[PDB]
């Protein structure tokens, strides 16, 4: 099993290395988004609207294999799932955010810090030869800390763009990292 | 001292809180609020200022601020 482990690693450091090489890696663009948010905070209200430009995210090209690889053995073929991360560093978003909540309609720069950024992955090695990523998805983040300009940490409106934002990021731009990180994987990995 | 300058900022804070949620809501709402916010402010300091661990009771809607005005209020302690 220590020989398929180590072909496995290989193989995911090799891809990693040629990953961070990629200038669509760090810095990577994230599609602009725009969404409409309804938030009741106590007697509060929010009923407002929110565009996402410029999404750029930073910290990726420390990505790492965190751990040896689960290597499992099933029907004499191979299955791997291996975790490979950014700890030590912060995965750091920069956008420009415009909303509008009644009267209001400020346009500010906001600075969103995802902790423990990690994505996961499973792959599928018929014994003899060849390796088929089979599983692909960057995980639910820890921890989306949103720096906000112009805005108090004691704001409402902070607190409520800060939610949305929050989900916007479980959501979307989880999805549209998963979007740019999932082929180039693909194509380390299987080549 | 560091916590009349403390006190003095907090005051500039909460008067811009205010001029930005009168642009959202009506002014009845904006100074509810605002009370609801400064009550929940003066229990956090005496929660403090005794050194006590326990946690004070928060209205509904709150919980958010609770955590924030923490976090800002130890940033300050720090700076």
């Amino acid at each position: 099993y220590d020989k398929i482990t180590e072909e496995i690693n290989k193989a995911i450091d090799d891809a990693i290395a040629a990953i961070e090489q990629s200038e669509t890696i760090d810095p990577m663009k994230v599609p602009d988004h725009a969404d409409k948010f309804e938030r009741h905070v106590g007697i509060l209200d929010f009923k407002g609207e929110l565009a996402m430009r410029n999404i750029e995210a930073r910290g990726l090209k420390q990505m790492k294999r965190q751990g040896d690889a689960n290597v499992k053995g099933e029907e004499g073929i191979v299955k791997a799932h291996l975790l490979i991360g950014v700890h030590d560093d912060i995965v750091s978003m920069e956008y420009d955010l415009a909303y509008k909540l009644g009267d209001l309609h400020p346009t500010t720069h906001v600075i969103s810090d995802i902790q423990d950024f990690v994505v996961a992955l499973s792959l599928e090695i018929p014994d003899e030869g060849n390796i088929t990523m089979t599983s692909f998805e960057v995980r639910q983040f820890a921890n989306v800390v949103n720096h906000i300009g112009g805005l108090s940490i004691l704001d409402p409106i902070f607190g409520v763009l800060s939610d949305v934002l929050t989900a916007i990021f479980q959501d979307t731009v989880r999805k549209e990292m998963t979007k740019v990180l999932a082929p180039a994987f693909k194509r380390e990995l299987e080549k | 001292p560091k916590e009349e300058k403390f006190k003095k900022k907090l005051e500039e804070e909460l008067k811009k809180i205010r001029e930005r949620l009168l642009m959202v809501f009506d002014e009845e709402r904006v100074e509810e609020y605002m009370k609801i916010m400064k009550e929940v402010i003066e229990k956090i300091l005496e929660n403090r200022k005794k050194g006590s661990k326990e946690k004070v009771e928060i209205p509904p809607g709150m919980e958010w601020f609770y955590e924030n005005f923490l976090r800002y209020y130890d940033y300050e302690e720090e700076k």
